[PDB]
């Protein structure tokens, strides 16, 4: 309930967790969903070293600016993305919450900057801008204007004017082992039948059975003298199974 | 105030579904989808359970639904219950940035069979007549539904402007209602006429019922 | 639950200044806009001007525009309404409301409200007049008798009967505004035929603002 | 052409990849109805071409 004003967009770091994206693209509440070089269902399939999440408030017409190869007041002055941005964008409408009867001036957005932001560059400076011949140098007056602008989120406007909430996420390169992944399947076990199995990564075919072998707490699967898999530990109930090749 | 227009009254049996419409100028209703609806109960302040025409706040029944069409928006109450019996109001936001309430609509859920009123009439008191003023009262007792109509007649001639009507809340056991009508007259005007009467009309009656008294007797 | 309590209901002459206030509790009052609403007896709801979350902007309806002013205190979580140019019709019960997480343009939370009385009269006691039973009121062995209350200042008054102990049914009705600028109501009780001429019936009327009570007896007429 | 030639179209996605020299003209919106997307015949789930 504390969404960031776009001029000072906040950033969230997510790592070492199960990233369940199934609800996100299944939920219809998100008016807009976009992935650049990525697919929604594939996100659960994929794993990343580390991922970030940015959030800011903008009205409907400004939501169109959040994308690679796009420009505008928001895109250039407040929050800029690169053209090779390998991430996704999620936005939804927040008119009732964000809009105030006299306009929601609690939220601010940048109107002026001496140069456009570089990708992911952040700036909250408030120096009075020189809008004319006068070297204002931080003094208000004629042609000396406050660089930030307060949001006029009045309820009595159309969809284009009404505020929106935006979330932008991206993932890092594979410089190290991944730490965030989609949820994995956990199917029911079978015994005394020939089945295909994939326990963690161990993949094989054979008939299964619980046996008397006593694994140590840390050991996951057994091995034979000839280096063929000979037993497995069930990762749900941690019971020790035994594997025999299909006849 | 410049209130929004709503239908006068509706009725239905328990479990039925009824809809109430709310209409106004384009600027009031059609301009935006912020219409909301309110419900009030005897001896209590109004309560709001609608927003954005259709959404349901928390602590609200699942039996409320709404839709918008042109310059009109309507609220539908399914699964009618006795609790729903009340007067309903709609609110909308105008382009002037001012909020407008509706005129009101009264809903009845028929939890009990119709009951006809008992009608009685009262002459002015002797002490009041000695003071110098005359007041005549008519009583409606234990009728349901609540809606009722009354007329005042002197010498069998209708009177208007000089009388007012008031209605009680619901009976705690019979679930019925009562209404009173009082007519005020001056001593000279009271002396001018000789017969005074009040007339009552109700849903469950095939024709109005008239009660009267004669000054030569009362 | 979010709660709002209205205070400042008073008795004042027309035109003279008056104040209405209501304090909030349980939520961030400063975050949301505030409203006022007024209701007359036996009538619907009427809207009153609005003030923004920070108080920097306001919007008024012509019926209250100019006459009334709205202000807020975000440290005390309280709302105010300054009133002038009042009339007799302005006599009503006033509620204040606020927006919430549902929406800043919603009248979500409501208080119990407070009453405002306006009239040109000054402190006066009420008068009560009996309505005797008669053949006209008697029907099927059941007769009706009642009492009527004349005006007074200020509001309110209430009626009670000796039938409160003599448990026969009793009915009383909300008061109605007379041309005098003051309200009047009726009270009735239904009684059996046998009691007529054998048991006394009495009605009592209360007027707290002047600490005054009035009793009146009802006796059958020959009518 | 100026303003972009719209006479040439490509398949944005399909249930499964095509078999060698497979050809199809089936142009139906991929919604599959169900809980995940709008019921069949709907345009919520984009368009195939
Ligand atoms: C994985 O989850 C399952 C299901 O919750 C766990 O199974 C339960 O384990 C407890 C003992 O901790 C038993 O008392 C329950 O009867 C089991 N229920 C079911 C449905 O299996 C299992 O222990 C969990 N294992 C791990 C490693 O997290």
């Amino acid at each position: 309930t504390r969404f960031a004003s776009v001029y000072a967009w906040n950033r969230k770091r997510i790592s070492n967790c199960v990233a369940d994206y199934s609800v996100l693209y299944n939920s219809a509440s998100f008016s807009t969903f976009k992935c650049y070089g990525v697919s929604p269902t594939k996100l659960n399939d994929l794993c990343f070293t580390n991922v970030y999440a940015d959030s800011f408030v903008i009205r409907g017409d400004e939501v169109r600016q959040i994308a690679p190869g796009q420009t505008g007041k928001i895109a250039d002055y407040n929050y800029k993305l690169p053209d090779d941005f390998t991430g996704c964008v999620i936005a939804w409408n927040s008119n009732n919450l964000d809009s105030k009867v006299g306009g929601n001036y609690n939220y601010l957005y940048r109107l002026f900057r001496k140069s456009n932001l570089k990708p992911f560059e952040r700036d909250i400076s408030t120096e009075i801008y020189q809008a004319g011949s006068t070297p204002c140098n931080g003094v208000e007056g004629f042609n000396c204007y406050f660089p930030l602008q307060s949001y006029g989120f009045q309820p009595t406007y159309g969809v284009g004017y009404q505020p929106y909430r935006v979330v932008v996420l991206s993932f890092e390169l594979l410089h190290a082992p991944a730490t965030v992944c989609g949820p994995k399947k956990s199917t029911n076990l079978v015994k005394n039948k020939c089945v295909n199995f994939n326990f963690n990564g161990l993949t094989g075919t054979g008939v299964l059975t619980e046996s008397n072998k006593k694994f140590l707490p840390f050991q996951q699967f057994g091995r034979d003298i000839d280096d063929t898999t000979d037993a497995v530990r069930d990762p749900q109930t941690l019971e020790i199974l035994d594997i025999t090749p299909c006849s | 105030q410049s209130a929004l227009t709503q239908p006068a009254s509706v009725s239905g049996s328990p479990g039925q579904s009824i809809t109430i419409s709310c209409t106004g100028t384009s600027s009031d209703v059609g301009g935006y989808n912020y219409v909301s609806w309110y419900q009030q109960h005897p001896g209590k302040a109004p309560k709001l359970m609608i927003y954005d025409v259709s959404k349901r706040p928390s602590g609200v029944s699942n039996r409320f639904s709404g839709s918008k069409s042109g310059n009109t928006a309507s609220l539908t109450i399914s699964g009618l219950q006795s609790e729903d019996e009340a007067d309903y109001y709609c609110n909308s936001l105008t382009s002037i940035s001012t909020w407008v309430f509706g005129g009101g609509t009264k809903l009845t859920v028929l939890g009990r069979t119709v009951a006809a009123p008992s009608v009685f009439i009262f002459p002015p008191s002797d002490e009041q007549l000695k003071s110098g003023t005359a007041s005549v009262v008519c009583l409606l007792n234990n009728f349901y539904p609540r809606e009722a109509k009354v007329q005042w007649k002197v010498d069998n001639a209708l009177q208007s402007g000089n009388s007012q009507e008031s209605v009680t809340e619901q009976d705690s056991k019979d679930s019925t209602y009562s209404l009173s009508s009082t007519l005020t007259l001056s001593k000279a005007d009271y002396e001018k006429h000789k017969v005074y009467a009040c007339e009552v009309t109700h849903q469950g009656l095939s024709s109005p019922v008239t009660k009267s008294f004669n000054r030569g007797e009362c | 639950q979010v709660q709002l309590v209205e205070s400042g209901g008073g008795v004042v002459q027309p035109g003279r200044s008056l104040r209405l206030s209501c304090a909030a509790s349980g939520f961030t009052f400063s975050n949301y806009a505030m409203y006022w609403v007024r209701q007359a007896p036996g009538k619907g709801l009427e809207w009153v001007a609005v003030i923004s979350y920070d108080g920097s902007n306001k919007y008024y309806a012509d019926s209250v525009k100019g006459r009334f002013t709205i202000s807020r205190d975000n440290s005390k979580n309280t709302l105010y309404l300054q009133m002038n140019s009042l009339r007799t019709e302005d006599t009503a019960v006033y509620y204040c409301a606020s927006g919430s997480d549902y929406g800043d343009y919603l009248l979500v939370y409501w208080g119990q409200g407070t009453l405002v009385t306006v009239s040109s009269a000054s402190t006066k006691g009420p008068s009560v007049f009996p309505l005797a039973p008669s053949s006209k009121s008697t029907s099927g062995g059941t007769a009706a008798l009642g009492c009527l209350v004349k005006d007074y200042f200020p509001e309110p008054v209430t009626v009670s009967w000796n039938s409160g102990a003599l448990t026969s049914g009793v009915h009383t009705f909300p008061a109605v505004l007379q041309s005098s600028g003051l309200y009047s109501l009726s009270s009735v009780v239904t009684v059996p035929s046998s009691s007529l001429g054998t048991q006394t019936y009495i009605c009592n009327v209360n007027h707290k603002p002047s600490n005054t009570k009035v009793d009146k007896k009802v006796e059958p007429k020959s009518c």
